[PDB]
């Protein structure tokens, strides 16, 4: 879900998507900066002909194979950090098409000189009297990890109800921190577990933190 | 070069109300325009192809129209699940394509006061040398609220960092998490730690506090 | 003012197609319609392609009546756009409006690009 | 085969009226045409009187263009009926004008000695 | 709601609401509606072929009248009057407003008031039996109309005596028998008889 | 003279199903046809005017159509409130008008057996030639059913008269009440119905 590259080092994103035996869709690529809109990059026809947008001309190269469609970023700068989507036409189509419903999940690319650091997760626990009436709240604090994508879930996905996973905020240290909270009836505080599983893919680190009161 | 100028940016509508986005092309694409819906952390979901074909089981309340250089996407029945960012492209040729700036659609709602939580720092984090407190504002609207850290005298600084979520797909509400990372070992030179939350839905600013050691 | 504006197309979209692609008025009129969907005279008025096809047929009859009223030779076919009408609405009835309309748009992007850059496959 | 069959009427229901009752085609166009329902160019296709009225006016133009391209016959003026119908169905309502066509169809078709003192409106 | 006349005696039914274009219709019990004729806003009365000479349709400023001249036994039926809706005047092909209708019976028999007898008792069923009334319809209601729920009023069956008898029964939860009163009121207009009998 | 021929007579439709009536005119009335609804004991309720017009509050599921000498009334979504008799009139001229024969629309329903009640004779009626025993059959869908009376062994087909109601607008059911009227001189019903496994078994004893 993420890729980290030092400035100047070319990289290649490979695209299949939903692909099983998809050999000709005349696929396209798009990039999106964090908090900003989508930007068109280019197409590659069924004959391997790659058409580019004017701004992306010379910065990117769109290749393809029989089984794959590739996009190479050459000499990526700090301006190139963004999420990259690849989208294929629907049906026959092939490069005359104006709209593509199928879309890949996207891969977040960060261009930086910083080193990958794994997160440190700490419990967010409510106070004793904090429960008071009914509703309680607990959480997990994921702190000090450089590479951007992190996936927080609760009880292996069994609890989606009151979970709020906040966007990561960038600390002045260059690391990232985000919180994940759940609002639960307090009467259930003495029985149910509420483990949060944090997965940080770039460093392969994942952990499970059981939130409990004190 | 083709450029699509897109209108209102942020726009507001109420459940059952209507919202109209219009896309203006610098060159006539002949109904090559297409409308896409995107939500945070998700790839864009295709709304309409050409002028009118809302494809593959898309709610019929999304209606595209327009010809020549002028196009419009109208959401007639606005639902709480429709809060999202919408993009129009259009394709002049198989070569030149461009995306609009995007339109941020928020669901209007009844004013709802938040529910705030205090969350003193973890016992495991105090071993790591830092300390972080996290104030939680749960399920409020209309999204403008401010927190004020205390520690016996207002901690204004810029040692605190706020993060707000998107609008929920269920109650059309916002959540906020303000992490005060100011503390250190010196986290204990002091006793009281509080947040002062000011929000429209609050008849008076509400303070949620804990005394260190309990 | 524009017949196709409400159906999702415009006169220019059908102007993109080569004039020889459309069938004549005989095959588009005598064949096709009145063969497929033989009885549309039911007092129903289903999807407006029907109610446009009605005034289209009656319109072409009120035309041919005035043309044959003349009988110094060889009148003009420039007044004949009704192959675009009949082909549009009839194709939208048989294949669906969305399919033929998407064909109009996708073909509209076939032409409008320099032929040296065109993809290997033409729209269908 | 019948333009009025789906709207609830027939050609004979309009045939009961004298041909001098309808205004001219130039009085159906312009006045009562572009004045009211200026939005006919909207990519909308509202109630079918609109989408039929469109092809009606377009047909009148596609007649006049060949007519003037040659140089006449007003037996092909039946559009004066059509344009009166749909417009009157749009401005006054369809049920009302249809009930008027039916009502005048029962004005004529009865012996004038047996007719009631009042004509339909 | 009823009128009784011996065969051969002419009668007149009146219908009100001003003056526009009113029509008459007759319906025999068990049969369908039969058109009679109009009277226009100018007083011109138009009849059906079968009814020409049997009936006469007049009108005034306040009223529209229908007279039956030398009524036979076959003329016993319910008579409706309907005014044209709106301006109209006599070319109108449908009339939404309709009078309630008046039943007319042509017979030599004499008017007799009804005799009401109680029908007395999971679920419970009680009723009222209205027996031996010739003239014309009756109307049975329960608890002054407060109970519409489980009531069924059966069509009157013609006895060999020349009178009529019908039953009106209600099915109520049995537990409510010890509380609710369940009075039935039979109103018979032509004999003016009105009765209220409690069934338990 | 104008005459209208209605071409369903009696018809059957189920809730959610459709039922179609047609009205043919001996002479072309030019949409002067109109459809009326009538329920027992009520003046006719106007359904449609001219060809398609649905005047005032009437469910849009009633759709009129037709031209010339041929007209149709379609009930698309049928509800249990639709059980009733429908008529068409039409007018040639301001002179000649004719109603159709009428259409009896009954609602199809689950087979339901009646619940029967006994009702011995009245104490007030016992005075003047009483002998009125009224047997009650309540709320059964299938209209064809029959009962018989037995005083001790068999009294059947002595002086007995049955009366049946119309179809209900809520549960779409029929009800029957039958009176046996005899002299003061001196008691069971037998109810046979399509949905009844075991018939009859209702009686009363005099003096109790």
């Amino acid at each position: 879900e993420g890729r980290l590259v030092t400035p100047g080092t070319p990289l290649t994103l490979t695209c299949t998507g939903s692909g099983f035996s998809l050999s000709t869709y005349a696929m396209i690529w798009v990039r999106q900066a964090p908090g900003q809109g989508v930007e068109y990059i280019g197409i590659i026809n069924t004959g391997g002909s790659a058409s580019y947008a004017s701004w992306a001309k010379g910065r990117f190269t769109i290749s393809r194979t029989s089984t794959t469609v590739d996009l190479k970023i050459t000499s990526p700068t700090t301006e190139d950090t963004a999420t990259y989507f690849c989208a294929r036409t629907r049906g026959v189509n092939d490069a005359y098409e104006h709209a593509f419903d199928p879309w890949g999940p996207g891969t977040l690319v960060t261009v930086s000189s910083a080193s990958t650091k794994g997160p440190s997760v700490f419990p967010l626990a409510p106070s004793a009297k904090s429960t008071s009436g009914g509703t309680a709240a607990l959480g997990c604090l994921v702190k000090d990890y450089f590479p951007e994508p992190v996936t927080v879930s609760w009880n292996s996905g069994a609890l989606t109800s009151g979970v709020h996973t906040f966007p990561a905020v960038l600390q002045s240290s260059g690391l990232y921190s985000l919180s994940s909270v759940v609002t639960v009836p307090s009467s259930s505080l003495g029985t149910q577990t509420y483990i949060c599983n944090v997965n940080h893919k770039p460093s392969n680190t994942k952990v499970d933190k059981k939130v409990e009161p004190k | 070069e083709l450029v699509m100028t897109q209108t209102p940016s942020s726009t507001s509508a109420a459940v059952g109300g209507t919202v109209t986005i219009n896309c203006q092309a610098s060159q006539s694409i002949g109904n090559a325009l297409a409308w896409y819906q995107q939500k945070p952390g998700q790839p864009p979901k295709l709304l309409i192809s050409a002028g009118s074909n809302l494809a593959s089981g898309v709610p019929s309340r999304f209606r595209g129209s327009g010809s020549g250089t002028e196009y419009t996407l109208t959401i007639s029945d606005v639902q709480r699940e429709d809060a999202a960012t919408y993009y129009c492209l259009g394709t002049y040729s198989a070569i030149d394509r461009a995306f609009g700036a995007g339109t941020n659609v928020e669901i209007e709602r009844t004013v709802a006061a938040p529910s705030v939580f205090i969350f003193p720092p973890s016992d495991e984090q105090l071993k790591s040398g830092t300390a972080s407190v996290v104030c939680l504002l749960n399920n409020f609207y209309p999204r403008e609220a401010k927190v004020q850290w205390k520690v016996d005298n207002a901690l204004q600084s810029g040692n605190s960092q706020e993060s707000v979520t998107e609008q929920d797909s269920k109650d059309s509400t916002y959540s906020l998490s303000s992490t005060l990372t100011l503390s250190k070992a010196d986290y204990e030179k002091h006793k009281v730690y509080a947040c002062e939350v000011t929000h429209q839905g609050l008849s008076s600013p509400v303070t949620k506090s804990f005394n260190r050691g309990e | 003012i524009d017949p196709y504006k409400e159906f999702g197309a415009t006169v220019e979209l059908l102007s993109f197609l080569p004039s020889d692609f459309f069938p004549s008025v005989r095959d588009l009129l005598d064949t096709a319609a009145a063969l497929y969907r033989d009885a549309l005279e039911s007092p129903e008025h289903a999807s407006p392609h029907h109610t446009a096809l009605r005034q289209a047929i009656l319109c072409w009859g009120d035309l041919m009546t005035l043309a044959t009223w003349v009988g110094s030779y060889v009148n003009t076919n420039v007044g004949l756009k009704f192959r675009q009408l009949l082909w549009f609405h009839i194709s939208a009835l048989t294949f669906g409006r969305e399919t033929v309309l998407e064909y109009l748009v996708s073909f509209g992007v076939w032409i409008r690009t320099p032929p040296a850059y065109r993809p290997p496959n033409a729209p269908i």
